[PDB]
């Protein structure tokens, strides 16, 4: 056994492109359509809840997600791919912030820890 | 002295506010009443930073568990999570918890010691000020207890460690958690010691210090132009 | 193995003015972090116009006081009921402690009253006799925080002239007894707050020519 | 003070309610009977901490292995027991009686010492508090009793266990384990005291 | 014991270092150098456990010639001994600590000022008109206190230092066999034959 | 022996009106013997103090933690890192050398630089927080610092005579301590202005 | 220097209006082993004084033979034996307290912690502690070993300070003792249910109370614990 | 910090006054300088109680011997008492390290060191720096035979200032005193604190300080 | 294994036979059961030797008492074990059961242990085999039992004494003490092992 | 550690012992003189613990001072080493034995001959060409087994002498701050000056 796929999967093409990067973003054009409206007293997020059956229960399944008592994050692409970012993104305010400062992390720095996770599954094995 | 006390549709618990570094009172007003989550809490004693330390790291984990489980958290959690961290380091983290809370399942009460073993009770007591406060507990409760007698009983219990144990000091905080409510911390419930007025002022004349030297200190980040 | 020593706390004060004396203490009996009294007295009338404290091990403090009390009954007898001077009794107290010198006496003893000339005294020892004259002394539990209060207002202790700028030193003066009981009572009050072996109430024995008499006041029980 | 005894219907598990420090009772209602599966249960005894720590593991050992194969024997639980304490020994203080009824093999009683050794006994006592009633068990201990009879052997046994040890004292809990089910049984001081 | 002093002077840093190296009743040399040239304008004298003193100071030398090397400059004084403090700071936490005693005497180009460092094995660092380790501190400290001027000569700095290894010869119980010094300037560093 | 008791020193905090004070000796020694009177215990990171007692090393070693610390906060941040915060950073760093711990008495000072009020906090060597109203005390004369301020401490003092109060506070505590003194230094701290005054003192 | 072996544990105390009260239970343990049982413990002296003793009781019943042969020795050309001239207990307390202290200061002390309860002949309560190293001192409420943790804390608040003493009958004084008991019987290893209570009164006298049991005893609440936290059965 | 040193004019004897228990400063105004009679100084260093007893015991034991024998004890005399006193109770704990100092026409300006070890030494300068004791000044560069009684008094007074300024358990006020033929004479105590300041200013000294 | 127990006729002293130096028997038929008077004997356990030198001193002591006094009382004969005991309780390791019959006050059993306290009981028990028949011996004690049932109840609780106590072993000795006068009983392995 | 060398040539005995006092890391003296004469004939030299020493040596000094006057005679230094030797053997097995070893070198009028006596604290004595105690023994023995000669002049051995001092100032660790010699023949006893 053994994970012998230490190499990268995502590569530069003679083009210059980073083709599993741009399949990526192509798969986050079919999701369904999420939105965000920033006021001067607030800011508003918004989804579908596309229900895959009426025998279904789509309130069981979130979009919507809390990830600190004053941080929200909502989706568009693969639902799964989704919900272990919310986990990671959850864990990362607690382990690399609260743990260390004793409050929860400023919107644009918990952003950062979630773009540095994507990154990381853009260039590692 | 930290105790806890079951009622009728809740749980409740107290601790006296006194932190000591052998027989010098470091702290006159400390806080030994810690949010593990909204609806349960613990009180601790041993080393001080032990007892903060534990119960922040395993109320960080029961927030993540609550988020993933999408349920309020359980006692029986938070008392699982902490028996078996403390346990792995031999009750060489000193700490000793009174954990009390309410959840789905209802209101419990336990207390967990620093090898890692833990006990259920009506009305349990834990630190230097225990022996005071469990004559106290002994004496008066009984079962069915009210809101009212529950929280009378507990800080009565935290006052016997007040006035007779030289660890225990200060003022009494109460946390009172009732089913199908918030609970209600009460930080400085009874002040039974507060110091009397001084017989003088002493505040100097100005100009009574020797001063060698004078400076600004350019607390400033680096200037434009 | 078998402790011969105990530690009971407490904290004891003496402050000497012009022409009286002040030996103060708590009447707090402990052991470990338990309250055995909340009023045993520790500051003693021992006649001649001398009052005695011995802090520490409450056993030894209470069997030297008692040789001393013995020690000035027999100077009576053997002298003619010659009137023990201050100079004289600590002189004695000395060969008290130095007796026990290789089984220590565990305690810190502080002895007020009247000079010969009138003057007001405070005598200091050490567990084994070693013994000095001061203006102010402090022993016990709380002596470090008790001690550095009465430097800087007793003997004005890094206290200049204001717009001198450290270039004259506060004038020394002797405090009347109202301004050194506030004094006392203060010291006693910090104490209590920072130390868990200090509180309940405090007891001040004042000496002046008239005599010896006894003040009381209540502390913090916690 | 802790005892497992075998009788014609099944196994009981008793014990006294008393945790110490030093002198003190931390605890004068301890529940030293704890449940390892439906009808396996054990018997506490050394360290408060040490026990409760084996005993959850073999509670999950014991889930795991019933998802997969089915109600494990009294023989595997005492095993299991045996495993953690014999590999861990140098780091434990541990005294445990396993107790279990099988409906194959009926009650079993199995007792773990501190080196981590496994000993099947028609009853097993346990303790500090049990070194008193040795002489009184040895006496008075019939093979293929009944629930009466048993119940009767462990309520006095126990009672002078509590009155000889410091350590034991407070309420004398029992555990009945049948075809019929799982009974609780408490008896109070002021009932075992006067026998 | 071993005796390493250090003086600042107005345009120079003079170390002074005893001799000789014994152990326990032994004198195992009479003409020891406890110095290492860290670079052109620093030198490092060390005093403490066998072995440990040379392989930390080697160790140290070879750090900061690779630093020389790479970058084509030479750190400052300042920098050298802030080095050399957390290399010690590392070492009490470890397994087995270095029980090294340094002192930095080096030339600043830069600010063309003479800077003293005194280092202890737990990573201790102050800079000091004057400096020295063990028993000989006590003694030459006071004298000194006394005596030092900030706007001293490099010949004066000499007298001064001559006068304190006299005073260390008679008021010491052990023979230290005489001492080497050697100032650190703008020119470099030399090595003082007669003393 | 006693890795707190080797070098010596002291530091003590205090609250007043619109400001906070935080002072500490100068001392550096060998047990008996003073080695350094320019050893400073007060550092600030922007506008948050940090004075530091016990083995000097760790002194050294903490400033030097606490300004990388603080430096990647501010880049990451965008501000100046608060009182409170810095608090439990403090906190957190200590405990994670849990069985292995610096020998070291922290204390925090600083003003809150958006709510204006003032804070104090003290620290053990594994990081319990001591989060006090009126003063914190550090150092081989705590029991002394805890004597004076219990006593000379009035709440609301205005910053000219806050100064007069931890002055004296300090002063009479070190030179009732063998391990303390050889000099002092005083910060006055008011939301936008910082004084510092060195005192005169006893020299033995 | 020796080692206490066959022990007895809390003597517990309080001063009322009208006098004093004083218990002990009757057991000797052998260490873990609850070995003597009807030991008594209380042991008076005349009609006005009660001495507890706590530690080892081989050394209580050397100091018992040391009152019982001061009784004795007191009465010899003594026409005031039973009158002006009895044994007070201010006697007897500074006897023991010499005897304690000079036994700690020959590196051989009597392993006791003692209380001297009684009424002096002016009517004025008694109640005086010592111990093995010669430490004595005086409160409302006096409590030896685990007494001093949990019995002192229940009395003091019947008698806080010295004002209290008036106020206090000896029905409320009887009342708080007798409950100190069954909290050290609930708490303390080391005790039986079995104890002697004595009341020195100055008008009834000498009141000794033998074979005395902690009754109305709370048990029922333990039948609803169950395992040490998760456990439902 | 007891100092003792012999000079044309007679000798010097310089000590400090601080009594420590551990880091704890219990006095600065020890009196370190213990007066047996009109021509004879004892110095104090180690256990206060047991120099100021064993001191005080030596002045009476000094004062028989004057009524016995109608003279002045010899300072060797005197010394070999004390002397021989710690040295039946060696072994038994007692910390005592004490210079013997007086003048008498026999023997001229004598100087003698008493150990509770034992040891007793005559010597023309002796100083105990905390808990070492040398038979060299503290600083010892300006040591001349030929010396100005003030100018040797300052002497005295400033290498007591240089220990009271490094040693930690040092420090209070220094005591002086001149010892001649007809006596000894107080220099009075200054002060350590007000001292180092004006040593300072005038000696251009201490520049490591800063002030 | 040693107990007295007092019954209607009189007393009865019972032990075990066996002294060892750690797992050793150094003798399997000891006598632990010993003379002071002619109807006053003791009954040993702890160090031999110290037992022994005790025992003699006593029936010295008794012996010059009888002389002086006439006949003396179990309760003088106790007296005198303790204050042997108490006095040099320091360097004594002696745990003495005393026991003795007069015509006044019949049967009497007195308990020495090591502090060197006194304890007069219906019935005693002593050495390292007695701490597993405590819960046996205060279930079937009875006052004012006949000499049968005294003999079986000392022969049932030595039994188990022995069988739980690799100290105690060989043989059961008794010695009777009634006004009819003295009689040795002995009980074999073979007898008492079957119980 | 303190220097004591003695040397027996032809006509006289030489005795050459370290002049410097020090406890620990501090030096009390730079002149002591660590010899007592005994008699006209007769020298003895000391090293040992502070106190013991003196005190030793004063009280041999006055024992052999009483017996001179007593019987206006000298004692022959076989028999002084003999009464010191047995002072000597009393005191290790009394409670604080003297920690003193010592030199003997005297001028027998009786036999025109110079001995030297080597005693330990133990009571050891042997009579030797050369002896020394302490570190300072093993070098100067090999030394002096090579040079000495046993008709050399007295001139002869304080060359020898010269020598051992030398190579032992540079060999040994701790400064012993030289010697003082002293030369016992038929005339008495002298100090040489130069040295
Ligand atoms: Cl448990
Ligand atoms: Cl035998
Ligand atoms: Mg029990």
């Amino acid at each position: 056994m053994t994970d012998r796929y230490s190499f990268s999967l995502t590569t530069f093409s003679p083009s210059g492109k980073l083709g599993q990067i741009d399949y990526a973003l192509t798969a986050v054009k079919q999701g369904v359509t999420s939105l965000g409206i920033k006021a001067t007293n607030g800011v508003v997020i918004a989804t579908e809840k596309k229900s895959s059956s009426p025998l279904a229960m789509s309130e069981t399944l979130s979009k919507v997600s809390l990830l600190t008592p004053d941080i929200g994050a909502v989706y568009s692409g693969m639902g799964p791919d989704y919900r272990v970012l919310v986990d990671k993104s959850r864990k990362v305010a607690h382990t690399s912030y609260k743990r260390i400062y004793g409050e929860y992390p400023p919107t644009k720095l918990l952003v950062s820890e979630v773009a540095k996770i994507m990154q990381e599954a853009t260039q590692s094995g | 002295t930290i105790v806890g006390v079951k009622f009728n549709n809740g749980v409740v618990i107290a601790a006296d506010t006194r932190s000591t570094q052998g027989p010098i009172v470091a702290d006159k007003n400390c806080a030994k009443l810690h949010r593990i989550s909204p609806k349960i809490w613990c009180a601790g004693a041993g080393t001080a930073a032990d007892t903060e330390a534990v119960t922040q790291l395993i109320g960080s984990n029961i927030e993540l568990h609550s988020l993933y489980t999408s349920r309020e958290p359980r006692v029986v959690s938070a008392l699982q999570m902490l028996k078996q961290h403390l346990f792995k380091y031999q009750g060489h983290i000193g700490a000793y918890l009174i954990v009390a809370g309410v959840d789905p399942t209802g209101s419990h009460l336990f207390s967990i010691h620093a090898h890692g073993s833990t006990d259920v009770g009506y009305y349990l007591s834990l630190g230097s000020g225990s022996l005071a406060a469990m004559a106290v507990l002994e004496s008066h409760w009984k079962q069915d207890l009210t809101k009212e007698e529950a929280i009378k009983l507990a800080s009565d219990a935290i006052q016997a460690g007040i006035w007779n144990d030289l660890g225990s000091g200060s003022n009494v905080d109460v946390c009172v958690m009732e089913i199908g409510k918030d609970a209600e911390y009460l930080r400085n419930y009874l002040t039974p010691n507060v110091r009397e007025e001084k017989q003088k002022s002493y505040k100097f004349p100005r100009g009574t210090t020797a001063v060698l030297k004078e400076s600004i200190v350019n607390i400033c980040d680096i200037q434009e132009e | 193995q078998f402790n011969p020593y105990g530690d009971n706390g407490g904290t004891i004060l003496g402050i000497a003015g012009e022409d009286f004396a002040v030996l103060a203490g708590d009447t707090r009996n402990i052991t470990d972090y338990s309250i055995n009294s909340r009023y045993e007295p520790k500051v003693f009338d021992c006649g001649d116009n001398i009052v005695m404290s011995a802090n520490g091990f409450a056993a030894d403090g209470d069997a030297l006081v008692k040789r001393f009390k013995n020690s000035v009954k027999w100077y009576h007898f053997d002298h003619n009921d010659k009137k023990l001077s201050i100079n004289s009794a600590a002189r004695n107290i000395q060969h008290l402690l130095y007796g026990k010198r290789f089984f220590p006496y565990y305690v810190h003893t502080i002895i007020a009253g009247l000079d010969e000339d009138g003057k007001g005294a405070v005598y200091s020892f050490d567990p084994v006799g070693s013994y000095e004259r001061e203006q102010c002394r402090a022993g016990g539990a709380a002596a470090s925080l008790i001690m550095p209060f009465l430097d800087n207002q007793v003997n004005f202790k890094n206290q200049y002239e204001p717009g001198t700028n450290g270039k004259v030193k506060k004038p020394l003066k002797y405090l009347s007894v109202e301004e050194v009981i506030k004094l006392v009572r203060d010291s006693f009050t910090s104490a209590t707050e920072r130390h868990i072996q200090v509180g309940d109430g405090l007891e001040i024995l004042i000496v002046t020519k008239d005599g010896v008499r006894k003040e009381f006041y209540e502390l913090k029980r916690d | 003070s802790i005892m497992a005894v075998t009788f014609k219907d099944g196994v009981i598990l008793g014990a006294d309610s008393r945790t110490t420090t030093g002198a003190y009772i931390a605890n004068r209602v301890t529940d030293k009977l704890t449940r390892v599966h439906d009808k396996i249960w054990c018997c506490r005894s050394g360290s408060a901490a040490d026990t409760q720590a084996i005993a959850d593991i073999v509670q999950y050992h014991l889930e795991l292995y019933t998802s997969q194969y089915g109600t494990p024997s009294t023989e595997t639980a005492a095993s299991v027991f045996k495993e953690l304490c014999y590999e861990n020994k140098d780091n434990l203080t541990a005294g445990i009686i396993v107790a279990g009824y099988d409906d194959k093999n009926k009650g079993e009683v199995y007792t773990i010492p501190l080196g981590g050794s496994v000993h099947k006994l028609p009853y097993a006592i346990a303790g500090s508090g049990s070194t008193f009633i040795y002489g009184y068990c040895d006496k008075n201990f019939r093979e293929n009793m009944s629930k009466e009879e048993t119940v009767d052997f462990i309520k006095h046994s126990l009672s002078q266990a509590i009155k000889w040890d410091g350590s034991s004292g407070g309420v004398i809990r029992m555990v009945v384990l049948t075809a019929a089910g799982v009974e609780r049984l408490i008896f109070y001081p002021d009932e075992y005291e006067q026998l | 014991m071993d005796i390493i002093l250090g003086i600042r002077v107005q345009d120079s840093v003079i170390l002074a270092s005893s001799k000789a190296v014994t152990r326990g009743i032994s004198v195992l040399k009479d003409s020891d150098d406890k110095t290492r040239q860290l670079s052109p304008h620093t030198l490092m004298s060390f005093a403490g456990e066998a072995g440990d003193t040379v392989q930390f100071a080697e160790y140290i030398q070879a750090n900061i010639q690779l630093y020389s090397i790479r970058e084509d400059y030479e750190l400052s004084p300042q920098a050298v001994s802030s080095f050399v403090r957390q290399e010690l700071a590392k070492s009490i936490r470890s397994r087995r600590p270095y029980q090294v005693n340094v002192l930095i005497g080096g030339y600043d180009k830069k600010k063309n000022k003479p800077e003293l460092y005194q280092i202890d094995y737990l990573g201790t660092k102050v800079e000091l008109p004057y400096g020295a380790h063990g028993y000989s501190g006590f003694y030459t400290f006071s004298l000194l206190d006394h005596h030092y001027r900030p706007d001293m000569t490099t010949e004066e700095g000499l007298d001064l230092l001559k006068l304190c290894v006299q005073e260390l010869e008679k008021r010491m119980p052990m023979d230290f066999k005489g001492v080497i010094v050697k100032i650190v300037d703008k020119d470099g560093i030399r090595q003082v034959d007669d003393f | 022996s006693d890795p707190s008791s080797i070098n010596g020193g002291i530091v003590v905090a205090m609250t007043g009106k619109d400001c906070v004070a935080i002072a500490c000796d100068l001392r550096l020694g060998s047990q008996s013997l003073g080695v350094s009177n320019k050893f400073e215990k007060i550092f600030h990171y922007g506008h948050v103090f940090l004075g530091i007692t016990g083995l000097a090393t760790d002194v050294t070693t903490l400033n030097e933690m606490f300004r990388y610390k603080t430096n990647l906060y501010k880049l990451k941040e965008e501000r100046a890192i608060e009182p409170e915060t810095f608090t439990q950073l403090v906190s957190s760093s200590l405990y994670e050398r849990r069985f292995g711990p610096y020998f070291v008495g922290p204390v925090v000072a600083g003003i809150n630089s958006k709510s204006g009020k003032p804070f104090i906090a003290g620290f053990d060597l594994i990081g319990c927080i001591d989060e006090a109203k009126d003063f914190i005390v550090s150092g081989t004369a705590s029991d002394q610092l805890f004597g004076m301020c219990e006593s000379l401490y009035e709440p609301n003092l205005e910053p000219e005579d806050l100064f007069e109060t931890i002055s004296q506070a300090l002063l009479n505590a070190a030179d009732r301590d063998a391990l303390s003194g050889w000099g002092a230094v005083v910060y006055i701290i008011k939301k936008d202005e910082v004084v510092k005054r060195y005192l005169k003192m006893r020299q033995d | 220097t020796q080692q206490p072996i066959v022990t007895g544990t809390s003597v517990i105390s309080m001063k009322y209006d009208n006098g004093v009260i004083i218990a002990a239970d009757n057991l000797g343990s052998y260490g873990s082993l609850l070995r003597f049982n009807g030991v008594e413990r209380l042991i008076p002296v005349g009609d006005n004084t009660v001495v507890g003793i706590s530690g080892d009781i081989s050394d209580m019943q050397h100091i018992e033979r040391l009152l019982k042969d001061l009784v004795t020795e007191n009465a010899y050309d003594n026409p005031l034996a039973d009158a002006e001239e009895a044994l007070e207990p201010s006697y007897i307390f500074e006897y023991l307290a010499t005897v304690m202290y000079q036994r700690r200061s020959k590196m051989n002390p009597l392993w006791n912690a003692i209380i001297v309860a009684g009424v002096q002949s002016n009517g004025d309560q008694f109640l005086r502690y010592v111990n093995l190293l010669g430490v004595t001192y005086s409160s409302p409420t006096l409590a030896t070993g685990f007494g001093a943790h949990m019995a002192n804390p229940l009395l003091r608040k019947v008698v806080d300070r010295e004002s209290d003493i008036p106020k206090t009958t000896v029905q409320v004084a009887e009342e708080a003792i007798v409950n100190a008991m069954r909290v050290l019987y609930y708490r303390d290893a080391r005790s039986s249910r079995n104890f002697s209570l004595a009341i020195i009164d100055k008008n009834t006298g000498l009141t000794f109370k033998k074979n005395l049991q902690v009754e109305n005893m709370k048990w029922d609440f333990a039948k609803d614990i169950k395992g040490y936290g998760t456990q439902k059965i | 910090t007891t100092l003792a040193f012999r000079f044309q004019g007679g000798i010097i004897v310089a000590v400090d006054s601080r009594a420590t228990a551990g880091n704890w400063v219990a006095s600065q105004t020890v009196k370190k300088v213990i007066e047996i009679n009109p021509f004879l100084l004892g110095t104090m260093a180690g256990g206060a109680a047991d120099c100021q007893f064993w001191e005080t015991w030596l002045g009476s034991q000094c004062r028989l011997h004057e009524l016995r024998e109608k003279e002045r004890i010899s300072v060797a005399a005197a010394s070999k008492i004390l002397s021989n006193l710690v040295y039946q109770y060696k072994g038994a704990g007692l910390s005592m390290g004490t210079m013997i100092c007086g003048y008498t026409r026999k023997e001229g300006p004598t100087i003698y060191y008493v150990d509770s070890d034992g040891t007793r030494l005559k010597g023309d300068i002796f100083c105990v720096v905390s808990g070492q004791t040398f038979a060299y000044g503290v600083l010892d560069s300006n040591y001349k035979w030929d010396l100005s009684v003030e100018d040797a008094l300052y002497l005295g007074k400033r290498s007591i200032l240089a220990a009271a300024h490094r040693d930690a358990y040092s420090g209070g006020s220094v005591n002086l005193y001149h010892v001649t033929e007809d006596g000894w004479i107080y220099h009075g105590n200054h002060d350590v604190g007000e001292l180092f300041w004006k040593v300072k200013e005038e000696e251009g000294s201490f520049n490591n300080v800063i002030g």
